[PDB]
């Protein structure tokens, strides 16, 4: 217990293993320690550490935060096998500055601490406004087809899709910087929506099973094709491919033959259940020498975050459609929802990533809450709403309490 | 400055001569 | 001997250890000094710490 071995980082990156005195105060070691790292760098043939003007030498954690100069190395939470960094921190002493006349003083200070609008942000805002605009136009065009059978909806939407896509295509070839690419990506992201309803609107007669199949098909193809050719925005495109593909299969079955929705809903739940287990493997297969490691790591992380999210959307939509307050053995889907919630709650903590673990944890809470709301709006009564409210408020309160206590 | 800081500076200065 | 003698006047326990080995001077990183060469051959000057 008299000494601890730790790695010390020095100038430009040399890590050196050292056996330090565990109880002397850290300020006693930084001077001779600087001499030692310099001696080794000199023999290695490298350039030694040097001061610049006014400042001091300190020993810090890898995070840069300095250790308290008067405390012992054992007094701080430093253990054998950890690492530290020796660093130069410059002098902050300078004159103070004063402006008395109030109007000038407000203008001066307020301009140094905040950011003004610029031409770069103006274009990103413009792109965002047009994307929002076209989804509103397709919405009203779709709302017309859902009550009318004329060619108008497909003819009108097709030209919009082609025009937006033509602009995005021309922008992608010319983009030079990430600022330019974000503008183009927003434009491209919006092109998928009109083409989807444009195709689904083509088959005549009343809307339903046969029309739905085309939309989810072209949606799945377009999202996948955009990803393949662009190689950016993995998350948003991947999530669409999952929900699109799974919906296409269900739509095809219902169009051909299906005894009940419960059958399809149960099938989807089962498909997602196995997919949650296979999720990391799917991501691993879907995903000068050092670069090869860095690129692959974030790629897999991207695909996995979207995958886990898309499955969440399917099960919440499916489970809320499976449970009911009046049909048959009312308790059966409720306990099934409970078991489903427990699995997601337990398995969500195994993933070593904040957004993946957080997104999975949140997915369970919304499923539970949706069932409670269903059991309050339908089968309505004063006791029922009172009971649901108590359950609905205490459930998340208890979840927080388990972590806070 | 503390006694420790003074001795720390004093030791550093004790290393040099004309 | 003088270090142990001084420690007792301060009321501190003298240097003591168990097992096969020996006592010697070391640098802040634990590296022992050379046993057969002068402190003038080594890089030791007034105000250094050991």
């Amino acid at each position: 217990p008299q000494a601890v071995v730790v790695g010390v980082m020095a100038g430009e990156g040399v890590q050196i293993g050292v056996l330090l005195d565990a109880n002397a105060p850290v300020s006693v070691m930084t001077d001779p320690l600087l001499k030692v790292v310099n001696s080794r760098l000199r023999e290695l043939g490298e350039a030694p550490l040097e001061a610049t003007g006014r400042g001091r030498w300190a020993l810090c954690l890898v995070d840069g935060a300095p250790l308290r100069a008067t405390q012992s190395l054992t007094e701080q939470d430093v253990y054998d096998g950890d690492r530290l960094w020796i660093r130069f921190i410059a002098d902050t002493e300078r004159r103070s500055q004063v402006i008395e006349h109030i109007s000038t003083a407000v203008a001066s200070d307020l301009s140094k601490r905040f950011a003004r609008i610029d031409p770069i942000v103006a274009v990103q805002v413009g792109a965002s406004m047009v994307a929002t605009g076209v989804v509103l136009a397709t919405g009203v065009l779709g709302w017309w087809r859902w009550h009318h059978n004329t060619w108008l909806t497909t003819i009108y939407t097709a030209v919009i899709g082609v025009l937006v896509l033509a602009v995005a295509m021309l922008l992608l070839m010319r983009a030079k910087t990430d600022a330019d690419r974000r503008v183009a990506d927003i434009m491209l992201m919006s092109a998928i929506m009109p083409v989807t309803v444009a195709a689904a609107a083509a088959p005549p007669g009343p809307v339903g099973s046969p029309q739905a199949v085309l939309g989810f098909g072209v949606l799945t193809v377009a999202a996948a094709l955009a990803l393949r050719f662009t190689g950016r925005r993995l998350g948003i495109y991947t999530t669409i491919v999952i929900i699109g593909a799974l919906t296409m299969l269900a739509a095809l079955a219902r169009m051909v033959a299906a005894t009940s929705a419960v059958t399809l809903l149960s099938s989807l739940l089962l498909i997602c259940v196995v997919a949650y287990h296979a999720a990391p493997a799917l991501s691993r297969r879907l995903a000068s020498s050092v670069r090869d490691v860095l690129l692959q790591a974030e790629r897999a992380r991207s695909f996995l975050s979207g995958l886990l999210t898309g499955l969440g959307v399917m099960v919440v939509v499916c489970m809320t459609s499976l449970c009911d307050p009046h049909t048959g053995q009312r308790w059966l889907p409720l306990i099934l929802a409970g078991f489903t919630s427990g699995f997601l709650l337990l398995r969500g903590r195994s993933y070593v990533d904040r957004w993946q673990s957080i997104t999975l944890a949140g997915t369970a809470v919304i499923i539970a809450a949706a069932v409670c709301v269903r059991y309050a709006l339908e089968l309505s009564s004063p006791l029922a709403v009172s009971i649901v409210a108590a359950i609905l408020v205490l459930l998340p309160a208890a979840g927080m309490a388990a972590a806070a206590h | 400055v503390s006694i420790a800081e003074a001795e720390e500076f004093a030791q550093k200065l004790a290393q040099w001569r004309l």
